[PDB]
């Protein structure tokens, strides 16, 4: 049932099993009905973790073997190793993104979750572009965020957290994989501007965080 | 209690 | 070959993949060669990261179980959820025990070796205790207490109260009389003995030494 796969869901994410935890998610996508904002928190909470541990671990071998210039058969042993996380990392976003085509985007119904479900879209084709079909994901990850960008700039308020975590994950996009690190300081600075200018109780803390690291990258990029 | 026994860009 | 299982192992550990780690080091100890003093290291920060995932787990949704009475929905849920990570922590002890039986403790030639696998052996049988619902417990209890004992006797005749597989023997044996057996007297009496006889023997490894010991008082401060 609905009730039994998200009830465990919250149980996985308490005992910290996040494999468990994007499996119930994803039997609930697969059941095609929209899922509300507290299921849509659960499946990114779930797969963010998942595929952020095949992405740290792929930061620290790739890390490793450019030190082994030395030795060439530690250098094939990690090159081997790093490209069976690779590998485990393709096909957690390709599960992402199916899900995303297929029961996801499609059913978007009310304005927040078309824009919160076509962000979703491109950070997992900036994952995919982390790792010929570079420029295929690049393009492929550009689109969802303008798509998703153009919704919530004229729909919603620079106060709403969607909107600013949007806006979060455009800039990065441009400083990591496009080398633009000048067009999404001003993305990153018109929302955190935006905002500073004009919110609910229960939406504050997820808001006012967002813009603390809106400033935060800005910081780091300009060094 | 238990007893005892033996830089990057942030997004969202 | 030996070497490179080894090395795909050490970057396991960069990676933290430890399930990765773990089968890795167990083929290492399937040749029946005697591990080395970095192999038997490896193989032991693998499966205990691996089994501490589950015991971990283990705890929160007991703990659940425990707050979710009256509940009967949410507090089976957590009831299954916990049974089924309660088989994934048996496999894994069971792998462990049956590695160490099979391979490493008839293999160990020298004392340093045979208590390092005998406290082993009496941790992942304490973790099984820490699991055990009925019948089975006595003699898991009494598996554990055993491959203590004599990890205790040896260490105790054949290295000195500054030796940090000692002084982690100690530890750990005083957790199994605290929390398992429910004799918190023992618990406090092996600590404080363990203690006091690495200060009065004090009276390169010693980092670790000093780190146990703190872990001994500290133990002390909490039971009291």
């Amino acid at each position: 049932d609905k009730n039994e796969l998200v009830q465990k869901a919250k149980l996985a994410e308490q005992a910290e099993r996040y494999d468990d935890m994007a499996a119930c998610m994803k039997s609930v996508t697969e059941q095609g009905a929209e899922l509300s904002n507290e299921e849509r928190n659960l499946l990114s909470v779930a797969y963010k973790n998942v595929v952020g541990a095949r992405r740290s671990s792929w930061r620290v071998v790739s890390s490793i073997e450019q030190k082994t210039e030395g030795a060439e058969k530690k250098q094939q042993m990690a090159r081997e190793y790093r490209e069976k996380i690779e590998t485990e990392l393709r096909d957690i976003c390709n599960d992402v993104l199916s899900l995303l085509e297929k029961f996801l985007i499609p059913n978007a119904s009310q304005p927040e979750s078309k824009v919160f479900y076509l962000k979703m879209k491109g950070d997992y084709y900036r994952y995919l572009a982390e790792v010929d079909d570079k420029k295929g994901i690049v393009d492929q990850s550009q689109q969802a965020y303008q798509e998703a960008f153009e919704i919530s700039k004229k729909e919603m308020q620079p106060t709403h957290p969607i909107r600013l975590g949007l806006a979060l994950n455009f800039s990065v996009f441009y400083y990591e994989i496009l080398n633009s690190p000048e067009k999404a300081c001003s993305l990153a600075k018109t929302a955190f501007d935006e905002a500073i200018a004009e919110l609910s109780e229960e939406s504050y803390k997820d808001s006012t965080l967002i813009m603390q690291l809106l400033r935060d990258n800005l910081t780091l990029w300009t060094s | 209690p238990r007893s005892n026994s033996w830089p990057r860009s942030n997004s969202t």
